[PDB]
């Protein structure tokens, strides 16, 4: 638990990494 | 599906929708990462929203965001763990306590509870020592 804000810290990091590859 | 799970996505999107009005906005997204150390254009976060935008509206609403959380990882994350490993880690001894992982939480927000940082720790906690080595972290990451 309270792993959330991690996770999503996580995950939006990779997101915007994943972002700047496609396009 | 737990209530566990539900509690973690409204944990997760809360880190986002700051004002709580229950979309994220761009300017939502960007202060998020700004505070994790990156500063995306404009187009970067329309970039990252539209993504996810299934109704198109330049917002995401929650089921918008837990498409977000429910995309992989899935080939590059043991090295993006093994630098949360560092970040989390901040005397570098190789070993999380509850004290750096209390700053982590504040530092994505939380400020509260003790009880909870420890919990946290003893459940990410498989050897007993009382910490969070690097295997350990691996597995609390990949939960
Ligand atoms: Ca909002
Ligand atoms: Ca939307
Ligand atoms: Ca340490
Ligand atoms: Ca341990």
């Amino acid at each position: 638990g309270h792993m959330g804000k991690i996770y999503a810290a996580m995950m939006i990091m990779d997101y915007y990494k994943q972002s700047k590859v496609k396009k | 599906l737990t209530e566990e799970q539900i509690a973690e996505f409204k944990e997760a999107f809360s880190l986002f929708d700051k004002d709580g009005d229950g979309t994220i906005t761009t300017k939502e997204l960007g202060t998020v990462m700004r505070s994790l150390g990156q500063n995306p254009t404009e187009a970067e976060l329309q970039d990252m929203i539209n993504e996810v935008d299934a109704d198109g509206n330049g917002t995401i609403d929650f089921p918008e965001f837990l498409t977000m959380m429910a995309r992989k990882m899935k080939t590059d994350s043991e090295e993006e763990i093994r630098e949360a490993f560092r970040v989390f880690d901040k005397d570098g001894n190789g070993y999380i306590s509850a004290a750096e992982l209390r700053h982590v939480m504040t530092n994505l927000g939380e400020k509260l509870t003790d009880e909870e940082v420890d919990e946290m720790i003893r459940e990410a906690d498989i050897d007993g020592d009382g910490q969070v080595n690097y295997e350990e972290f691996v597995q609390m990451m990949t939960a």
